[PDB]
């Protein structure tokens, strides 16, 4: 499984429009369903990017 | 299709109440009496609003 929030990071923003949100923000920016995926080590059955 | 979790909840509640009483009273009374050696005359006149 994806670790959530992975959808959320590399999301395009606009810092002026309000405080952190993501409806402060287009659209996503990277192709992470596609890249390499590392396991996350305090979390065992959760991936993220390897970058 | 960019789709983006947002999970979120807002609520809002304003109530207002109100009473307003307002009263009145007032009485009123009279008692008059005439008097001579051969009449007697009494009259008395009582009034109230509410």
């Amino acid at each position: 499984t994806v670790l959530p929030g992975v959808e959320a990071i590399g999301l395009g923003y606009n810092p002026f429009i309000s405080y952190a949100s993501v409806n402060s923000g287009a659209v996503q920016l990277f192709d992470w369903a596609t890249a390499k995926k590392r396991e996350v080590p305090f979390k065992a059955g959760y991936f993220v990017p390897e970058i | 299709v960019d789709v983006q979790q947002n999970d979120s909840a807002t609520y809002t509640n304003v109530s207002g109440n109100t009473i307003s009483e307002y009263q009145r009273s007032l009485a009123t009374s009279v008692a008059i009496e005439g008097r001579y050696n051969f009449f007697s005359g009494s009259l008395s006149t009582d009034f109230d609003s509410n």
